[PDB]
RNA sequence: CCAACUUCUUAGAGGGACAAGUGGCGUUCAGCCACCCGAGAUUGAGCAAUAACAGGUCUGUGAUGCCCUUAGAUGUCCGGGGCUGCACGCGCGCUACACUGACUGGCUCAGCGUGUGCCUACCCUACGCCGGCAGGCGCGGGUAACCCGUUGAACCCCAUUCGUGAUGGGGAUCGGGGAUUGCAAUUAUUCCCCAUGAACGAGGAAUUCCCAGUAAGUGCGGGUCAUAAGCUUGCGUUGAUUAAG
């Protein structure tokens, strides 16, 4: 009905997962034309689950200081790699992204201060909004430490990456890492 | 040619930070410019539909009766385009509380604040002061101990 | 702080001066005794020349 | 960050053991009250003042207070 | 507009003492020559009225010939005269292009000249130290041991 | 002559009220000085004294 | 994991020819390292790849250049 | 051995704990039954009522 | 003396002609506004100048 | 119908008063052109071996735009910033010499005149007709 | 009067928000947590106690005790030199290590502020004409909401070229030249031009600042100033990831 960037609307996609339907806010209320807003999200916590993720992708995409408030240039790089991703799959591509954040999430980490069995030891479970925010800091992490010495343009390396994590292969960075979360995790459950 | 109806107009602005825009829309037939060239023709293009995002959740045909047209002043690329959105939303919502009913502009502000409040009202964060023992206004220098 | 041992404090003066503007098509004459209405010695009062 | 002080406390105490004839729990109204019937050095402290007096609308209106 | 490539193409050009790779473009291929900058490359191909996007090794001898001969001797091409290396040369009072080991000559000539009538600048040449008035109590370590 | 600007108008009568007003400190502090205060007229200027012996001074 | 080539041999030629406008994302960066050229050609000759009529173009932009393959059915 | 991974919607918070406040004591219901309900840590921003998904469903608590 | 020569370097711009009106210094001495006090010294006499702090 | 130029994409309408002067071969272009640097700011020739012609256009644009511009203020549109090496980069000036050449060379184009107060308008002969050309362009989008 | 008016701009006065309203919690005490209305439901800084420090400053001061020295003077002036000297170690900081880039050309946006002086010379600069560049002249204006200036600031934006290579990244080092300030530029004042093209591939232990227009990017103006900012103190621009423990 909004078509975010002007085409692929949202109402086919669905989010799989009971535990993100209050936390990935894709739909009607919260679907805009292009992910730029002014935000005012960190006045008062829990609203920056009704922030809509594609403008949760693309602010932490700008991180490395020499591209830092560059919103409008990052504006674009998501621009182009829904394009890309439709073009390698045929999907709505609104619906690969939450695929991704699902399948990137971890379900397990740990916490100790004390006598460090590995890195942390007892294993504690996740919160499902620290689950989004590694799901999107694993993807735009990933999608950038493999473009640094590229030919490869950040927009494809973004987009072939979270379609690789969307299906789930161990072969993006966002999978491949977050399962030495959990297998960790399990070295000390 | 003074002849019908004199001067049936508002002028009604909205602001960023460091910036301003006054839109001056009189009874027409559906022209808006800002700075003498048109909407879709502005600088960013990047941002192209939220400055032209009243007239899409509103509607061309209907609301093109008003012939706004828009100077801005101060402020930078974002803050200016974020001015102007702000100030023909709220250009058109202050015209028809004049001369129409208010049962429409009721029916549009209905639109204007379940979709992202900020069409009408103002932006209140501003610069914030550089202190003096820093950089930035909150940050400070290093501090060494050996 | 007179010498350089401190911790980088600095204070800030600043003095605002205001001005306002009046104009009249007065005769020229009886602006003298305008001027000596009251002494006040905050203010700083200018008439411009009637050569206009 | 809303606790208040015990100046304004104290001479609000004094307003409605004195002109509760005049009194009401609206706070526009007392608030002009206030105004006209104590001397309140500047504004802030005018309708703070004013904001305990109607709390102490409410509280006089149900039982025996310090009242 | 080389779809393929044409019959012959140099690996490695042979210009006056320095080989030039052949995979660059005539711009920024010329650039291994000390005394062609990136700067006096492109002014000398403007004179030399050539297609500055053409690669290296896919111009014709005659081509190389033109660019050589006009940087041996730009004065008279109309390149003009602070643009060139050697303006008014403290030994003959020319204005000249140098682009060899007479680069390298010229560059060390006036090293052991100043170092010969004992000038300031030429007793820092002679050490290792710095010539032009930098500080030296924290900075350039890594040159002496 | 020429005049000068309206913010070095303002810095330079203040210095000129802080150097008599160290004087007179000087001056007048075993007759129970205790200030001065000015006023600047395009006429004879009248500067006032604040004495407590009005007798010494 | 070094240097690749300028200027087509024929045996990339016809090789790019053939199968570079079958496949759905199409790309600069893509050919120069699916080939072994290095690109600044893949830029070149993908441009007139569009001027044949072998490709559709979707986004030119300054940053990115975006082709598919041609409408088959 | 092999478990569901089961999902389990949060009753009260039972405030922070682990020793920087970093993890808090929830006592998950497991969407089947209100009766069987474990109290459970997890770290990160929670909102009372929402539903997270456990890997592994019963090992222990917090007690010494 | 010998009054071709006495005081005959150049005393113009630079710091070697500024001076404080009020303490006598060349260092640090303020030159905005045509002050001419110094530093240290603008302190006492800012109040007595007009120079207010943020209150 | 009546299309100015304000309501047409500028940064091709410069693209399209540059082909008009190119084929216009009425422009005293000098005869240093080549070796130019253009506002020392920058570190290369510049790229486009005919940049006179563009910089004519986009200098008269702004003419229209602004009146009483002189050459102190086209150095002050055409300026860039300067990366001082190893010291922050800081904002300079344009070049002078190159901005006075293209208003002296509208001026023999009879584009430009001289002001009551200093500096240069355009004559109602300059606004004629790339007020023409803009119609032109602004066709040729769809066109 | 060959028009009116104050929205935008600059102020001045008064207004406005009080945790007031409404649920929930709380001894139904203080108050807390939620919301509605609202521009705003914690804007930011100043001042800032008692008692102290053998803290710093006698090189800031005709604030000052005591001592020292007082003409072959520790006074003062003048000429040169030094405070920049480098086998090394440390602390602030600038530029970077690139393709989310660098070029080249288009394109459009700011705010805070400062400007010709008693001594004390010298200011901000429009415009025109020479110069390929710094700059050089002629001619104006401004003691300033009167002019520079509608401060066409940079990043960003659009098209171009370059292609994972210590490469057009990076610009240290170094040679030759041209100009400006000055009594004087050598131990290079600065600036400009050509040429030269060094480490540097995200940095071990350790450690710093910060939680909203914040961090950070990016430029701009004061101070110093004859010449001058990699420093400082201010400004706007772009603008967040994390967090309410
Ligand atoms: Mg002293
Ligand atoms: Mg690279």
């Amino acid at each position: 009905d909004i078509k975010l960037f002007g085409k692929w609307s949202t109402d086919d996609v669905q989010i799989n997962d009971i535990s993100l339907q209050d936390y990935i806010a894709v739909k009607e209320k919260y679907a805009k034309y292009l992910p730029h807003s002014a935000g005012r999200y960190a006045a008062k916590r829990f609203r920056k689950a009704q922030c809509p993720i594609v403008e949760r992708l693309t602010n932490s995409m700008m991180m490395h200081g020499r591209n830092n408030g560059k919103k409008l240039m990052t504006v674009r790089i998501v621009k182009h790699a829904f394009e890309i991703i439709h073009l390698l799959t045929g999907e709505n591509p609104l619906q690969v992204l939450v695929n991704a954040i699902i399948n990137s999430g971890p379900r397990e980490d740990s916490t100790r201060i004390g006598r460090a069995g590995t890195v942390r030891r007892q294993a504690v479970d996740v919160s499902p909004l620290r689950r989004v925010n590694q799901a999107i800091w694993l993807l735009c992490t990933g999608a950038r430490e493999a473009a640094f010495r590229n030919i490869k343009t950040i927009a494809e390396c973004l987009a072939d990456e979270l379609i690789n994590a969307a299906k789930g292969s161990s072969n993006s960075y966002a999978i491949k890492k977050k399962d030495e979360l959990e297998r960790v995790a399990k070295s000390n459950r | 040619m003074p002849s019908k109806g004199p001067l049936q107009s508002v002028q009604v602005f909205g602001r960023k930070k460091t910036a301003t825009a006054v839109a001056h829309c009189k009874r027409g037939n559906g022209l808006i410019k800002v700075n003498g060239r048109p909407l879709e023709m502005i600088e960013p293009r990047t941002l192209q539909y939220k400055l032209l995002e009243p007239v899409l959740l509103l509607g061309k045909e209907r609301f093109a009766g008003v012939d706004i047209r828009v100077r801005v002043k101060g402020g930078g690329h974002v803050a200016q385009i974020y001015a102007i959105r702000q100030s023909i939303s709220k250009a058109l919502v202050a015209y028809y509380q004049k001369y129409v009913d208010e049962a429409s502009k009721k029916e549009i502000k209905d639109i204007l604040i379940q979709y992202d409040r900020t069409l009408l009202v103002a932006d209140p964060r501003r610069c914030e002061s550089k202190k003096f023992g820093g950089p930035g206004a909150r940050a400070r220098y290093q501090k060494s101990y050996r | 702080t007179p010498c350089g041992e401190g911790s980088k404090t600095w204070d800030r003066f600043q003095m605002r001066i205001h001005k306002r503007l009046i104009d009249l098509h007065s005769p020229s004459e009886i602006v003298k005794q305008i001027t000596s209405i009251s002494i006040e010695p905050g203010v700083e009062v200018e008439v411009t020349i009637a050569d206009a | 960050g809303r606790v208040r002080t015990k100046t304004v406390k104290k001479a609000a105490r004094v307003i409605i053991e004195k002109y509760y004839t005049r009194l009401g729990n609206d706070f526009h109204t007392n608030k002009r009250v206030c105004e006209e019937i104590a001397i309140i050095p500047s504004k802030k402290l005018r309708n703070k003042i004013a904001g305990y007096v109607t709390h102490l609308m409410k509280r006089i209106q149900r039982g025996p207070v310090r009242g | 507009m080389s779809l393929v490539i044409p019959e012959k193409f140099q690996h490695i050009l042979r210009v006056l003492n320095t080989n030039i790779d052949g995979r660059r473009k005539i711009a920024f291929a010329i650039t291994a020559i000390k005394g062609v900058g990136r700067r006096y490359a492109h002014v000398v191909l403007r004179k030399a009225d050539i297609d500055l996007t053409k690669r290296a090794g896919e111009l014709t001898e005659d081509e190389v010939e033109r660019v050589i001969t006009i940087m041996q001797n730009p004065r008279q091409y109309k390149i003009p005269d602070w643009f060139l290396n050697r303006q008014k040369d403290v030994k003959d009072g020319k204005y000249s292009q140098v682009l060899a080991n007479g680069l390298d000559n010229k560059l060390r000539e006036d090293l052991e000249r100043l170092k010969k009538i004992r000038a300031h600048r030429g007793l820092r040449h002679f050490w290792g130290l710095r010539v032009r008035g930098q500080h030296t109590k924290t900075t350039g370590r890594r040159g002496r041991t | 002559a020429v005049q000068i600007s309206k913010k070095r108008k303002f810095v330079a009568d203040g210095i000129f009220k802080a150097e008599l007003n160290e004087f007179l400190t000087r001056e007048l502090a075993e007759d129970g000085y205790s200030g001065v205060e000015v006023r600047v007229t395009p006429t004879r200027t009248e500067i006032i004294i604040l004495a407590t012996r009005t007798q010494n001074v | 994991k070094l240097n690749n080539l300028v200027l087509f041999d024929k045996a990339t030629y016809d090789k790019l020819c053939k199968e570079v406008p079958n496949y759905k994302l199409i790309t600069p960066a893509v050919v120069s390292e699916r080939l072994k050229i290095r690109g600044s050609l893949a830029r070149a000759a993908l441009q007139e790849l569009l001027s044949k009529g072998l490709i559709k173009l979707v986004s030119k932009h300054r940053a990115q250049v975006i082709y598919t393959r041609n409408t088959k059915g | 051995r092999v478990q569901p991974i089961k999902l389990a919607r949060v009753t009260k918070v039972l405030g922070r704990t682990g020793s920087q406040g970093q993890c808090t004591q929830v006592r998950v219901e497991f969407m089947d039954d209100t009766s069987r309900s474990i109290i459970r840590n997890v770290k990160g921003p929670v909102r009372e009522g929402d539903v997270l998904t456990l890997l592994e469903s019963e090992r222990e608590a917090r007690r010494l | 003396g010998h009054q071709q020569l006495y005081w005959s370097h150049p005393r113009k711009f630079g710091q070697g002609s500024r001076s404080c009106r009020v303490c006598s210094n060349r260092h640090g001495l303020i030159r905005k506004y045509g002050l001419n006090m110094c530093r240290q010294c603008f302190r006492q006499y800012a109040k007595d100048i007009g120079f207010i702090k943020l209150d | 119908p009546g299309v100015t130029v304000k309501d047409v994409n500028q940064q091709e309408f410069v693209r399209a008063l540059a082909a008009f002067l190119k084929k216009s071969g009425k422009l005293k272009v000098p005869e240093w052109v080549d070796t130019v640097k253009l506002a020392k700011h920058k570190e290369l020739a510049p790229y486009d071996e005919n940049w006179f012609y563009t910089r004519a256009a986009s200098t008269a644009r702004h003419l229209y735009l602004r009146g009483g511009a002189g050459v102190g203020s086209m150095t002050k549109i055409y300026g860039g910033r300067q990366r001082n090496g190893v010291m922050p980069s800081h904002f300079s000036r344009g070049s002078k010499s190159v901005a006075r050449r293209v208003l002296q060379a509208l001026e023999g184009l009879k584009m430009v005149e001289k002001d009551q107060d200093g500096g240069r308008k355009l004559t109602p002969q300059g606004q004629r007709d790339l007020d023409r050309i803009a119609g032109q362009v602004a066709a040729a989008n769809k066109k």
